[PDB]
RNA sequence: UACAACAUGUU
RNA sequence: CCCGUCGCUACUACCGAUUGAAUGGCUUAGUGAGGCCUCCGGAUUGGUUUAGGGAACCGAGAAGCUGGUCAAACUUGGUCAUUUAGAGGAAGUAAAAGUCGUAACAAGGUUUCCGUAGGUGAACCUGCGGAAGGAUCAU
RNA sequence: CGGCACCUUACGAGAAAUCAAAGUCUUUGGGUUCUGGGGGGAGUAUGGUCGCAAGGCUGAAACUUAAAGGAAUUGACGGAAG
RNA sequence: UAUCUGGUUGAUCCUGCCAGUAGUCAUAUGCUUGUCUCAAAGAUUAAGCCAUGCAUGUCUAAGUAUAAGCAAUUUAUACAGUGAAACUGCGAAUGGCUCAUUAAAUCAGUUAUCGUUUAUUUGAUAGUAUACUUGGAUAACCGUGGUAAUUCUAGAGCUAAUACAUGCUUAAAAUCCCGACUGUUUGGAAGGGAUGUAUUUAUUAGAUAAAAAUUUGAUGAUUCAUAAUAACUUUUCGAAUCGCAUGGCCUUGUGCUGGCGAUGGUUCAUUCAAAUUUCUGCCCUAUCAACUUUCGAUGGUAGGAUAGUGGCCUACCAUGGUUUCAACGGGUAACGGGGAAUAAGGGUUCGAUUCCGGAGAGGGAGCCUGAGAAACGGCUACCACAUCCAAGGAAGGCAGCAGGCGCGCAAAUUACCCAAUCCCGACACGGGGAGGUAGUGACAAUAAAUAACGAUACAGGUUGUAAUUGGAAUGAGUACAAUGUAAAUACCUUAACGAGGAACAAUUGGAGGGCAAGUCUGGUGCCAGCAGCCGCGGUAAUUCCAGCUCCAAAAGCGUAUAUUAAAGUUGUUGCAGUUAAAAAGCUCGUAGUUGAACCUUGGGCUUGGCUGGCCGGUCCUGGACCCAGCCGAGCCUUUCCUUCUGGCCAGGACUUUUACUUUGAAAAAAUUAGAGUGUUCAAAGCAGGCCUUUGCUCGAAUAUAUUAGCAUGGAAUAAUAGAAUAGGACGUUAUGGUUCU
RNA sequence: GAUAAGGGAAGUCGGCAAAAUAGAUCCGUAACUUCGGGAUAAGGAUUGGCUCUAAGGAUCGG
C-alpha cells in the first residue's frame, strides 16, 4: 500500500525471538541486510533478550554507539541489524564472542566460541556465475559475493570465508556422506550425514538425512547446509546439544537426571 | 494494540437448576466443608469433570501409546503431589473414581482444622481470611489454597499474629489501656 | 489517465466487472510519440523507478546495418514506403518498428567501393558511367591492390539489392522503437525479406 | 304429514 | 355440538384515477471544467560569442495558442432496485352474554364429500359425471 | 409360466385401524423421481404464462393463533336396526 | 452427561407444534453494588455533520554561518566554540482510523516471473586512449511597500554550497581499420584513426552418435550469464566535496609523499519491497435461460504504450468466448481469512472489531513530486456541504486523539508523558494523541468479606439442639512513611486511628404444576391484577395487593431480542408421505443420478521382524530349536516387472488415461489441546531456580493443519483405450529400394 | 405578405390565426392489442465541396 512498511506487530515477530506477548505493541523491524527479514535475529534482541547486557533498547543504543558491537569483523551502530545463521558476533569490551547457530529446538542459541574460530565463517554457495568482464563470482546464503572462486565450487557447496580479508579459505563439495544441518522447516536445527539426495526436476529436490543416533529424515535440499566433511567433524563449533533430537519423555528423563 | 489477555470461566452452573437430591447434597458439601456459596462446588465439579475427561481419553489408548504414557503419567504426578491420591493409587482407573471430597479435603481451610490450628471449619476460614495463617514463611490468606503433599507438615500460624509470635490486635491494645 | 488495467474489460464469460478500487499510477499509459522525420526534436519522460526514455518526435538520421556485408552506417531516412500494422502511417510519414523506409544508400556506397574496389548499381548513365569507370581505376598502392583482389570473389551482391544503387535509396525496415529508445535504427532488406516487401509494394 | 333452536364462565 | 350472511369496534395486507412521489445504481445523446501530451508563441533573460559604437549570431524561457487524451459535472431520454401517498373498492383476522335462519355431526331428519355449470339474504340448493372417507364387504 | 383377486396366521410392521406388504427399517445404506415440516391467512395477492371465455399452471408475505388433527376406549345420544 | 419435562382427552396411544431448561469474546435494559487482579468500549442507525486544541518532523567533530545572536580571549586577523534564520539532504507512501464499495472480485492455501521496477541495507565493482582546484546566480539579511484578510508576497541592494552549470590532472603494451611509400610472387613500413562503462541496432561465440575410403559457465528448459565485430547517442559517469589527526623522505623545495573516517557514484548480486500471475475453494435467488460481440467480445499478425507480459490500446483479419456440472442477471440488513459459541459423531450459527490481506479518506475525476502515491493532516477542477470579508476577495475536509451536534435500544476525558514498545531524521541529543499512564467503565473473566469462640440457664440421648454473659480476631475506611511512577494515582508493605443493632444492617427473583419453596393472616370479589405455557381471580384466592414465614442464586439477580443444544421438528449419518402435512391423472422423454457376470488363480522351497508359551535363560530385559499367530522379502511353477549400454548404481530410447487409498516435504503468530513453573490461590504470564557471589543453571516443549497443489507405495473396487474390410505384434543377427541425420 | 428584445396562451368561448416539425441514412422506440397493429410512436446522430479507394458485371479465348 503505496510504499515499504517500517514497523512490525509484535504478535507478527518471528516465533524464534521468543517476545514476550505483553511488553508492547510492536517489535524490532530488521533492516534491510544480509539476511531475510523472517530468518535474521536482529542485534538489539540478541544484546537484550538473550544475553540482558541492556535493560532496555536505548541502553542497547547506548552500547552500540561505542563500537561495542562486531557482526563478522566489522563494527555495526545499527540496533536493527540483520544477524542471521554463521554470523559471528564480537563484543571487544568484554573479549566476548558468539556465533549465531540454530539449536535443535529452533532458536539462535547463545554460543560462545574461541577468539580463533571467531575469525572466520561458513557460506552456502546459492549460484555462480560470470560477471563484468568475464569475471566469474559465487554468492552465499547472507548475501556476500566473492570473485574469482574455485572453478569447482558449485551450487550448495559450502565455502570457508575468512573475515580478514572476505576471501575463500576452502570449500567443501556436497555429495553422499557430508555432515550437514538444517536451516528451515520442521527439522530446523538438527545436524545429520547425507544419506541419498532424491532429485525431482522442475518440482523440488530432497535430501535423506541421518542423525548420530541413527533416524532418517528428509529435507528439502533448500534447508540443508553443509557444515563438515564427515560424520563427527565440522567445521564450526556446534551448540550445547550436538543437534541432536530428543523425544519428550527422554528430555523429561534428563532433566528429572539432573534436578533430582 | 497489545495482544489480548486470554481469561477464562472456572466453572459451571447445573442444567436443571431445582434437583432436589442434588440441592441436598451440594448443601451437605458445603456444610461439612464450611463454603461460602454454591460457586464453590461448582468450580471443584469443574475441575475434577475435566481432570476424569482427560484420563478417559488418555484410557482410549494401548498402555503401550506414548501420548498416554506422558501425559497420563503427568496427570497422576500433578494428581499424587497435590494429595489427592495415595503412592498405591496411579493408574489412570482410580483417578476415574475421585470425588468433590477430595479435594475439598486438600484445601488449606480443611487441612487447617484437621491439623488443629482452629476448632470449627468456619473458624479455620475465618482465621485464613484475617491472614493469621502461614504456610511455609509466606501468609496464605486464600481458603482455596490447595497444599500439596510436601507443604502439609509446614502449616502453621504467622510470625506477626497474636497467635503465633506477633503483638496484640487493637482490641486487646485498647482494652489494656485499664 | 490512460489505464492499461484489466479489470475494465468483460470476462472471458462475457461478464460485467464491478469496480473494485480507482486507478492506479503503477498501471498508466502515456500518449504515442508519432515519430515523423525532420529536423531532431527528442523529449525526456520520466518514469517508473526514475528511469528515463526518450520521445522521437521527429528525426533525420538513423543507424542502419547492412548483414550480409557486417557494417552499420549512420545514413538520412528518405520516407516511408510501407507499414503492416497501418497504411495511414505510411501516407503521413511516421516511423515506428517494422516500418518500411528508404535511406540513403551514400555512405555504404562509400565502404563497398573503397573496401572491394568497385561500383553498384549498372547504371551506364552519361555523368554516372565517368564516375564508374574512375572509380575502376583510381591512384592505389600495390599492397591495397593485392588486399582487394583477395577481397574480390566475395565482392558480388545479390541483383535486387544491387539494381537498388542506381538510385541512392535502399529499402530498410526500422528496428528500434522511435517513441521509446528516442532513435530510429535498422537494417537493409536482403533475400526473401526484401523479395516479399517488393512484391507488396508492386501490389 | 309436520319436529326450528336452548346466553357467559367455572369449581 | 355447530355453519354462513348481518350489526359495533380494532388491527394487517391487497386493488386503485392521480401519464402519483422519492431514494440508490447503470446508461444513450448534447454540453463540457481541469490536468496531461502536443503545436506554435515569445513578457523576459544570459551570452553558442562577436561586434569601432555593438553588428551579424546562439542558449534558457512566463502568459497565451493549435490538435489530441483522460474526463469531473450538468441537461434530456432510457433502464434496474428499494421505499412510499391516495378518494374509493374488495378481503383477512381478533374481540363473555346483539340479529336471521339451521348447513354439518345420528340415515342430522333431502346420506356425506370431489370436479364443473347455473341460481339464491345467508348458511346453501339444483343439473351432469365421480368417491365411500356409507347408512350395503352378503342373496 | 403370466394376470385380476381372495382366505388363514402374525411371522415381522404399525399410534392403532389394519398390512404378504404398509415385511426384510436405531441390527438404521439395492437404484431412482416427486412431495411434506403446527393450525390459519391461502392456493389468496403479485409478476409471468397458456386459454375465445370459464379458467389452468407457477405462486408469496404481512398478520393471526394453542392447538388443529389421527386411531382407538368408556359413556351418552340418534326423526338407526334387533 | 449420546438425558428431557408441561400443554389438545372423561380417560388413552399418537402426530405435531407451543412452553419450560442450559450456553453465548452477545447486544440492550431494570434493580442492586463492599475488596484485589484483569479488561471491552460511537461497529450495528448516519462512509452523517463538525467549533476548538493536538496528531510530522529532522544536524553530527564530518554539506552551506560576517545573525548587526551568546561566549572565548584562545592554538589562531581567512573561519574555527555555542548557536536562531535560511539554502541543501532525508522523511512526510510508515503508522493510526474505518468497513462504504466489492460475490471469481477480495481472500486462503498453493504456484510463476525463462514477464518486470526496486530508495535504502549488505557484498562486490571503474588507470581508458585553470587543475596548488571554473563560473554566476539565489535564499537567509538590510531597506521600500501593497491588501480588510491567508503559512500572500512584490520592487531594490548584498552574499555561500554535497544547490545549479561546466571541466583536465594516468600507467605499461597489445589488437582491429584505412593506408602515402616500398620490398616485389605476397612483405616492412611513415601518417592517420578505434579501444572503459552507459544507450540503440545488426551480425558472430556461447560445442559435444561410438570402427576404413582442438579447448570452454548456469538451468528441467532459453535468443541466459558472458564475450566479439560494425556503428549509434540533443553522450550517462570513471569525486572541482567534508572532519579529525597530522607522520615519513631527504636531491630542504611552502617539494614529494600518506593514517582513520564523512558524503558520494556505474553495474551486478543481496535485502526491504512492489506489480502482474497458476490451480482449487464463496451466501440467497429461475417471480433471472440464455449471455458476450453497435462503442474488444474470443483468437491471429504488426505496431503503440508500460517497469514489464497481456485486447492494455490501435490497424487489418477470422468468428469466436461462457452456459442446466446453473452462465448471465438480481439481492445481500456481504470486506475476506486466522478464528468463536455450541458441541457423542455428523452438524448449526457467529467472525465490524487486538494479527494477516484488501479498499477508502464528503462524492467523482485528473495530477505534481518522489525509489515508492493516482497521497487527500499534497495540489487541480466540478458537485454537495461549510468559514471569514472593508463586497474587491480569501480559506476548507476528525472513517487520526479528545471533544460537540445528530442519530438512535445502543458506546468514556476537549487529562499526563515520551519513562517503556517501537518508528522517523543530517541524528547517542530532536520528534511521535504510534504508543504508554491515569479518568469514565457491573462488556466479559479471576480470587474473595458482610462474622468467629467461650461460660451460665438450658436441654437432648455421650453432644446433635436454647436465650444472656465475656474476651479476643480483623479488614472496609482513613492516614504519618517508604515503595511504586516520567511525575502521579492505585496495588503491596506500614506508624497512629478504624465494630454490638459488630445501623460498617445483601440483593434479585419466586413459594399451584413443569420447578425448590405455605392451603398461614388481612385486603379485593371475573374488578384490580397475575400468568413464558397449563391456568388464577365471580365474598374461606396456597396464583392478585400486602404482612409473616419459606425457597433459589448471590455481589449479583431479573427482563427483551438474536443464536446454539434440546431438534431424528431439515434427517448424508438420520425423518415422514393408506387414514395425522405430504405419491404428479397417466404414459413418453433429454440433462442428472445409477447401472448383470467374466481375464493370475492354486502350489512349493528359502527367509526377515513382532506377540504369548516347551525349552527359562525371571531380573520388565533375552537365548539354537519347538507349539502356535500376525506382518514382510526372494525364486520356482507357461509368469506379468518397459527395451538396449555400462558391469546392484548410472545412461539413451520408450511410456493408455483416471478416480481411490498409503506415506513424505512444506505449511506466521495469536487462539485450541497440552508438558513445566507456589503469579500468596486463581484467571493469567512465560517465567524461573540454585551455596549467596563479581556467579552458575533447566527452559520458553509437544500435537492439531491438509480440501486444492507438489512428491510418493498399492493395483482390490469403478471407469477408460487396444487386433475384425487387420492399416495388428515381434524379426533382435532375414533380404532389398530410397532418403535423411 | 414579412420581421421583431424579454416573457411564452397571461390573450380568447376556444391556441382561432400563426409558429414550430418536415427529405434521406443510421440508431432507438412504451401502454395497449382483435397478434394483423399501435409505429415515422416517443426520441437521438448524420448530411457540403474536393481528391481518392474498395465492392457489385458482359462477351471472347483450352
Ligand atoms: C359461526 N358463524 C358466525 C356467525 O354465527 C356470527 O356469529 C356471531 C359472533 O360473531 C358474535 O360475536 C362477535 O361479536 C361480539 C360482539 C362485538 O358483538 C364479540 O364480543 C365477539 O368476540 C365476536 N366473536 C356473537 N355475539 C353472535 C354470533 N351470532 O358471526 C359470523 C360467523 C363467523 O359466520
Ligand atoms: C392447570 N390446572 C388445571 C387446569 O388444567 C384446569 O383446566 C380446565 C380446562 O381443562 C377446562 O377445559 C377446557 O380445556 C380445553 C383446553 C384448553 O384444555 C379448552 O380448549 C376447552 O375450552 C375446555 N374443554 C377449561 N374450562 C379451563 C380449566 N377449568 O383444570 C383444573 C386445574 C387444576 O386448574
Amino acid at each position: 500500500a503505496r510504499g515499504p512498511k517500517k514497523h512490525l506487530k509484535r504478535l507478527a515477530a518471528p516465533s524464534h525471538w521468543m517476545l514476550d506477548k505483553l511488553s508492547g505493541t510492536y517489535a524490532p523491524r530488521p533492516s534491510a541486510g544480509p539476511h531475510k527479514l523472517r530468518e535474521s535475529l536482529p542485534l538489539v534482541v540478541f544484546l537484550r533478550n538473550r544475553l540482558k547486557y541492556a535493560l532496555n533498547g536505548r541502553e542497547v543504543k547506548a552500547i552500540m554507539m561505542q563500537q561495542h558491537v562486531q557482526v563478522d569483523g566489522k563494527v555495526r551502530t545499527d540496533t536493527t541489524y540483520p544477524a542471521g545463521f554463521m554470523d559471528v558476533i564480537t563484543l571487544e569490551a568484554t573479549n566476548e564472542h558468539f556465533r549465531l547457530v540454530y539449536d535443535v529446538k529452533g532458536k539462535f542459541a547463545v554460543h560462545r566460541i574461541s577468539a580463533e574460530e571467531a575469525a572466520y565463517k561458513l557460506g552456502k554457495v546459492k549460484k555462480v556465475q560470470l560477471g563484468k568482464k568475464g569475471v566469474p563470482y559465487v554468492v552465499t546464503h547472507d548475501g556476500r559475493t566473492i570473485r574469482y572462486p574455485d572453478p569447482l565450487i558449485r551450487a550448495n557447496d559450502t565455502v570457508k570465508i575468512d573475515l580478514a580479508t572476505g576471501k575463500i579459505d576452502d570449500f567443501i563439495k556436497f555429495d553422499t556422506g557430508r555432515l550437514v544441518m538444517v536451516t528451515g522447516g520442521r527439522n530446523l536445527g538438527r545436524v545429520g550425514v547425507i544419506v541419498h539426495r532424491e532429485k525431482h526436476e522442475g518440482g523440488f529436490d530432497l535430501v535423506h538425512i541421518k542423525d548420530a543416533l541413527e533416524n532418517t529424515f528428509v529435507t528439502r535440499l533448500s534447508n540443508v547446509f553443509v557444515i563438515g566433511t564427515e560424520a563427527g567433524k565440522p567445521w564450526v563449533s556446534l551448540p550445547k546439544g550436538k543437534g541432536i533430537k530428543l523425544s519428550i519423555s527422554e528430555e523429561r528423563d534428563r532433566r528429572r537426571a539432573q534436578q533430582g | 494494540p497489545r495482544a489480548p489477555r486470554t481469561y477464562s470461566k472456572t466453572y459451571s452452573v447445573p442444567k436443571r437448576p431445582y434437583e432436589s437430591a442434588r440441592l441436598d447434597a451440594e448443601l451437605k458439601l458445603a456444610g461439612e466443608y464450611g463454603l461460602k456459596n454454591k460457586r464453590e462446588i461448582y468450580r471443584i465439579g469443574f475441575q475434577l469433570s475435566k481432570i476424569r475427561r482427560a484420563a478417559r481419553d488418555l484410557l482410549t489408548r494401548d498402555e503401550k501409546d506414548p501420548k498416554r504414557l506422558f501425559e497420563g503419567n503427568a496427570l497422576i504426578r500433578r494428581l499424587v503431589r497435590i494429595g489427592v491420591l495415595s503412592e498405591d493409587k496411579m493408574k489412570l482407573d482410580y483417578v476415574l473414581a475421585l470425588k468433590p471430597e477430595d479435594f475439598l479435603e486438600r484445601r488449606l481451610q480443611t487441612q487447617v482444622f484437621k491439623l488443629g490450628l482452629a476448632r470449627s471449619i468456619h473458624h479455620a476460614r475465618v482465621l485464613i481470611t484475617q491472614r493469621h495463617i502461614a504456610v511455609g514463611k509466606q501468609i496464605v490468606n486464600i481458603p482455596s489454597f490447595t497444599v500439596r503433599l510436601d507443604s502439609q507438615k509446614h502449616i502453621d500460624f504467622a510470625h506477626n499474629s497474636p497467635y503465633g509470635g506477633g503483638r496484640a490486635g487493637r482490641v486487646k491494645r485498647k482494652n489494656q489501656g485499664k | 489517465g490512460i489505464s492499461r488495467d484489466s479489470r475494465h474489460k468483460r470476462s472471458a464469460t462475457g461478464a460485467k466487472r464491478a469496480q473494485f478500487r480507482k486507478k492506479r499510477k503503477f498501471e498508466l499509459g502515456r500518449q504515442p510519440a508519432n515519430t515523423k522525420i525532420g529536423p531532431k526534436r527528442i523529449h525526456s519522460v520520466r518514469t517508473r523507478g526514475g528511469n528515463q526514455k526518450f520521445r522521437a518526435l521527429r528525426v533525420e538520421t538513423g543507424n542502419f546495418s547492412w548483414g550480409s556485408e557486417g557494417v552499420s552506417r549512420k545514413t538520412r531516412i528518405a520516407g516511408v514506403v510501407y507499414h503492416p500494422s497501418n497504411n495511414e502511417l505510411v501516407r503521413t510519414n511516421t516511423l515506428t518498428k517494422s516500418a518500411v523506409v528508404q535511406i540513403d544508400a551514400t555512405p555504404f556506397r562509400q565502404w563497398y567501393e573503397n573496401h572491394y574496389g568497385a561500383t553498384l548499381g549498372k547504371k551506364k548513365g552519361g555523368a554516372h558511367a565517368a564516375h564508374a569507370a574512375e572509380v575502376a581505376d583510381a591512384k592505389r598502392s600495390r599492397k591495397v591492390e593485392r588486399k582487394l583482389a583477395a577481397r574480390s570473389g566475395a565482392a558480388a551482391i545479390e541483383s535486387a539489392v544491387d539494381s537498388q544503387f542506381g538510385s541512392g535509396r535502399l529499402y530498410a525496415v526500422i528496428s528500434s522503437r522511435p517513441g521509446q529508445s528516442g532513435r530510429c535504427d535498422g537494417y537493409i532488406l536482403e533475400g526473401e525479406e526484401l523479395a516479399f516487401y517488393l512484391r507488396r509494394l508492386t501490389a
